């Protein structure tokens, strides 16, 4: 996964190279940022339930018409999997603000995202909704820098679906 | 009707002497912990309409029988009726929280409440229902950390939810 | 088509439909537990009481009907249900109450002193009995606590009957709730800011019904019904009287209790609750959780994203950064992408500081040469020559042209053949002019990015086998094209690509069928 000590070795293994004090001081930029990454996904993954909830149902409020019979947001197995995506896509970004970077979310959700939502006629204006609550209440549940990793990561994910 | 410390000096008083250490150390981190315990009365105090609605809305959707003719809570009359009873046995749960005791809520609220629901042919498990319902969206609302300075406050969540399964129990 | 019912019994279904809003829907159906409005209050006798008889208020200026009635309510409240003959009916108090100079509230006190009051209610009881019926008919009531029975029988004790009777009168509940005008009236059986769990009970208990009453003449006497449940602190009796048990008959309010089964299930093999763990499973809990949650359970392939590509080996060679170089560009940038070019096009082979090319990397420097037309000097050169043409087979010669200069495998004989014959026909630079001028290269490297292995992913227009191919050609990370190997550098692909496959395929179509 494309993280800041990943890409430090990669990018010295292009050019065979052993690690110089510009990726060390890299690596100590990550090092440093991992408290506030860690304690915002701490503070992320204890309140899963909550924000994939508000998600699922701001999506059915921007969109109410997908509720309706004969389309996509109807029936149980179609809302149940409403909530499994939006707790993917919290879970990937829990994942990226622990490893510092967007690995996860560029390996697990964006590698093949615009093909596959094609393929089974998925909007990407749902999870972009269900993203934008997400970051509207990961604003009130972080403060300082935890809430701006955490934005980051969630806007990476947006701009991803956009 | 007695709280915390009333507790403590009685069961001091039966034995009949002073209140030991171990217990004055409990009784004053009670009073400790008594700022927190205020806001979380006051979380269930302002949310009541939002928590009692929640509940309604849920319980009148999973059992249709009770708001359809013929139904316990059809007319306006019982329908108003069980959203009274919602509130307050809501605010009982808040007395016995404030309190730091269930006393309150046992002695004052539940204890013939079910002989009067059996009497009047009220189904005392769908108001059992009723009260965990409520139980969950006062959760919601007791756990929120906004204008509220972030700390731990999980006793005061799991006695909330002692308070509302005596309440179900009490009533089923 | 002829008629498929009479009409008559059209003419039923239309006219039955014809009365529900909607006809017949699954939303608007009856309740199973058919309940009237007035089912709880029919059921317990206690409509007259509660809800049917209206609250008889008595001002200053009042007509003689008024006045009639209103003492026809307040003997029949304040003395129980029991008859009051003429004799005993006072008079001197009611022309009290006619003139103004007492309100109903002091008729009330006066009737409450009287010695109707004493002796039905005071003189043959228990004071607990009477502290019953006193809160009863002068609170409209039952005690909630025991401290209110120890509150009156002390305030009589130390104070006398009146100073009771005055307590009661004189309470801010009383005046609260009647005031000085309206008679005293049951109150517990609607619901007010200051009740408590056990007064309907309670009150239920003390109330014995219309046609009932609270009498001295009773063959066991003037008993008190609550004084051990108030001790106690428990609710009262809801056992209402035998004329009600006619009362709506049909009415199902324990409808979603569920009734037990005549044998509890068991599971002998795996334990004697997986059928009752699943029932729980399965009902007890709404459908949404269920499916949500059994979709994220783990897969029994517990395979990571990077599975498969960590089988083949290529998960550096898939992931490694592409290089691509522009015309501009600086020393560390020019230097990396010298090192990839050489780990690339010689086959991760190593190449010694005396057989680098300082004259091709000067031209690439300059920009005289694309990273295209390096890659193009290179495989002109004595190193790539000797590594992989002049000691091997033109098949591995053609095999490895492929691999390292399209980033794949041949896809078929037909350019084994083909560049087979080019060289021999124009020379080893018309070969390497085919790889390096072909469509293929400059719509994926295109004169500036340096080659990189294609093969691991799916091309367009590619055999199913150059994957494989691909596979076979690889070596890890680790490994490399050397000439220095102990049996020397010798052909890989050459019965899988003349072939075209395995050979096996038929026999495994053959097993796919029965065996
Ligand atoms: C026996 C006499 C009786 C009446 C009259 C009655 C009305 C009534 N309508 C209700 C629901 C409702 N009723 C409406 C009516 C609205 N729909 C809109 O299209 C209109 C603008 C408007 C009507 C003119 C709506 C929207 C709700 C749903 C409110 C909710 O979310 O709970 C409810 C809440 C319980 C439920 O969910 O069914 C009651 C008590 N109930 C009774 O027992
Ligand atoms: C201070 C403590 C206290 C409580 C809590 C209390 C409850 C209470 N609820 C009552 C009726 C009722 N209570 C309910 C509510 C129930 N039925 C519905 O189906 C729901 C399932 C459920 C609520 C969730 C209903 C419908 C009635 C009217 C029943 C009838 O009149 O037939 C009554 C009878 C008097 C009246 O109608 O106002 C009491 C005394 N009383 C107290 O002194
Ligand atoms: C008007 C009545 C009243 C209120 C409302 C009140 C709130 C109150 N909450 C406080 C802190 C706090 N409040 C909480 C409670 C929160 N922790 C979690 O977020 C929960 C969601 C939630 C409670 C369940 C906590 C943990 C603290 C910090 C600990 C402390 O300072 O006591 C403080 C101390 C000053 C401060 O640190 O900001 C006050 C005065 N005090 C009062 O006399
Ligand atoms: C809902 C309307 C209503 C009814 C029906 C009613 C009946 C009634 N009859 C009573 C007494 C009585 N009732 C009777 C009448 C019977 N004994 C004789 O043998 C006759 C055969 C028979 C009458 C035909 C007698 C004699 C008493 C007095 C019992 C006694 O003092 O020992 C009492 C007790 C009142 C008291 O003594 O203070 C009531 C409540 N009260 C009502 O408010
Ligand atoms: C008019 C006739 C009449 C009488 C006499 C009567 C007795 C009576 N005794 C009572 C309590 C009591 N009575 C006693 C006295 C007993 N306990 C002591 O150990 C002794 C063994 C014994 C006395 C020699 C005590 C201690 C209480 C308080 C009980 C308690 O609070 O648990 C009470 C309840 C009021 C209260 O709690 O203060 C009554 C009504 N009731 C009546 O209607
Ligand atoms: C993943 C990174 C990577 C590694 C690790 C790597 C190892 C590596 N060592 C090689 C050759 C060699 N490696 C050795 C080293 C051995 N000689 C013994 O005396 C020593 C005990 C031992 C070394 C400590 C020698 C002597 C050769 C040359 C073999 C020959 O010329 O015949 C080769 C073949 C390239 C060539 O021969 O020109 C590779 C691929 N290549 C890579 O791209
Ligand atoms: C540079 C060293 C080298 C050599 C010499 C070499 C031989 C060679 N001969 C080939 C085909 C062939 N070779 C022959 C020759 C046979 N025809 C008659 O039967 C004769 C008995 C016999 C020759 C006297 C034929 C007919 C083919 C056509 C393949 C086919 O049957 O489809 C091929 C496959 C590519 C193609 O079809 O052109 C190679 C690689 N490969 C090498 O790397
Ligand atoms: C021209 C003919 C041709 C075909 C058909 C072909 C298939 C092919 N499928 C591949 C991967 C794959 N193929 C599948 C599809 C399978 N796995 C799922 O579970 C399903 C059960 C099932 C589809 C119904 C999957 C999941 C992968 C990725 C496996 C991995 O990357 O580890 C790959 C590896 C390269 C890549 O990932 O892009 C090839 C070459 N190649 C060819 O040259």
């Amino acid at each position: 996964s494309r993280t800041v000590i990943t890409e430090v070795i990669a990018t010295a293994d292009s050019q065979g190279r052993f690690l110089n004090s510009t990726e060390l001081q890299a690596a100590f930029g990550r090092f440093e940022r991992a408290v506030p990454a860690i304690e915002a996904a701490r503070a992320l993954t204890k309140n899963q339930d909550a924000l994939v909830k508000g998600a699922v149902q701001a999506v059915f409020k921007k969109f109410p018409y997908v509720t309706q019979p004969g389309e996509k947001g109807y029936g149980d197995s179609n809302q149940a999997k409403c909530a499994r995506d939006i707790g993917y896509y919290l879970r990937f970004i829990t994942y990226s603000l622990v490893a510092s970077g967007t690995g996860p979310l560029d390996d697990y959700v964006i590698a093949g995202l615009r093909e596959v939502n094609r393929a089974f006629n998925l909007n990407p204006l749902w999870y972009i909704e269900a993203l934008n609550y997400i970051k509207g209440e990961t604003g009130k549940l972080l403060s300082g820098q935890s809430k701006t990793e955490a934005l980051l990561y969630i806007d990476h994910a947006i701009n991803a679906l956009s | 009707m007695n709280d915390v410390f009333t507790r403590a000096i009685a069961q001091a008083d039966l034995k009949g002497s002073f209140l030991l250490e171990s217990d004055l150390d409990k009784l004053a981190s009670f009073a400790k912990e008594g700022v927190k315990r205020l806001d979380a009365v006051a979380a269930l105090t302002n949310n009541a309409p939002a928590i009692i609605s929640d509940a309604a809305h849920k319980l009148f959707a999973e059992q249709q029988e009770l708001i359809q003719p013929g139904g316990n809570a059809y007319p306006h009359r019982r329908m108003a009726a069980c959203l009274r009873d919602m509130e307050i046995i809501l605010r009982y749960v808040s007395y016995a929280l404030l309190a730091g005791d269930a006393s309150v809520l046992d002695d004052r609220c539940l204890n013939g409440l079910r002989e009067t629901y059996n009497a009047l042919g009220t189904p005392t498990q769908s108001v059992a229902r009723a009260v965990q319902l409520m139980k969950d969206a006062a959760m919601v609302h007791l756990k929120s950390t906004a204008n509220v300075t972030v700390g731990d406050c999980s006793s005061l969540y799991s006695e909330a939810a002692t308070y509302f399964d005596k309440a179900a129990a009490s009533i089923a | 088509m002829p008629a498929v019912v009479a009409d008559q019994y059209l003419a039923m279904a239309k006219e039955l439909a014809a009365s529900r809003f909607g006809g017949f829907t699954k939303e608007n159906i009856p309740s199973p537990m058919a309940q009237p409005e007035s089912y709880g209050r029919d059921r317990l006798g206690i409509a007259a009481v509660a809800t049917e008889n209206p609250k008889v208020t008595l001002r200053a200026p009042f007509t003689s009907e008024e006045f009639q009635g209103a003492l026809y309510a307040i003997y029949r409240h304040i003395f129980g249900n029991t008859y009051v003959m003429e004799s005993e009916r006072p008079t001197t108090a009611e022309s009290q109450l006619k003139d103004g100079r007492i309100t109903v509230r002091g008729f009330i006190r006066l009737l409450a002193k009287s010695e109707v009051y004493k002796s039905r209610f005071f003189q043959k009881t228990s004071q607990n009995r009477f502290i019953e019926l006193s809160h009863k008919l002068l609170l409209g009531r039952a005690p909630y606590d025991q401290a209110e029975i120890s509150y009156h029988l002390d305030l009589w004790n130390t104070q006398g009957y009146d100073a009771e009777i005055d307590s009661y009168v004189d309470s801010e509940e009383y005046l609260d709730f009647f005031g000085e005008d309206t008679v005293p009236f049951l109150r517990d059986f609607k619901y007010q800011t200051g009740q408590q769990g056990v007064g309907y009970s309670r009150l239920l208990n003390l109330y014995d019904g219309y046609a009932g009453s609270d009498t001295d003449r009773a063959q066991s006497g003037q008993k008190a019904r609550l004084n051990g449940t108030i001790a106690q602190a428990e609710p009262g009796s809801i056992e209402r009287p035998s004329a009600l048990q006619d009362t709506w008959k049909f009415a199902n309010p324990n409808y979603r209790n569920a009734k037990p089964p005549m044998v509890k299930a068991l599971a002998l093999e795996p334990v004697d609750l997986l059928f009752l763990n699943m029932a729980k499973d399965l009902t007890s809990v709404s459908r949404a959780e269920w499916l949500a949650k059994s979709y994220t359970q783990p897969s029994r392939y517990q395979q990571t994203e990077t599975f498969g590509q960590e089988r083949i080996g290529a998960v550096g060679a898939i992931e490694t950064p592409r290089i691509n170089l522009r015309a501009p560009f600086t020393s560390e940038e020019f230097q990396g992408a010298l090192y990839a070019i050489y780990r690339h096009i010689f086959g991760n082979t190593y190449v010694m500081e005396s057989e680098r090319p300082t004259t091709a990397e000067s031209q690439l420097k300059d920009g005289r040469i694309t990273v295209r037309g390096f890659i193009r000097l290179l495989a002109k050169s004595e190193v790539y020559k000797s590594r992989f043409f002049q000691k091997t087979s033109q098949n591995r010669f053609i095999e490895l042209s492929h691999k390292l200069l399209l980033g794949r495998a041949p896809y078929d004989q037909a350019e084994i053949s083909y560049h087979l014959d080019l060289w021999n026909t124009q020379g080893y630079d018309a070969e390497i002019d085919s790889y390096v001028d072909s469509e293929e290269y400059l719509d994926f490297f295109g004169e500036d990015t340096v080659p990189y292995f294609r093969g691991f992913k799916y091309q367009t227009g590619q055999s199913a086998e150059g994957f494989n191919r691909l596979v076979r050609l690889y070596d890890g990370w680790a490994g490399s094209d050397t000439d220095r190997n102990v049996g020397g550098q010798v052909a890989r692909l050459t019965a899988n690509l003349t072939r075209g496959g395995s050979g096996l395929e038929p026999f495994i179509v053959m097993a796919n069928s029965r065996r």
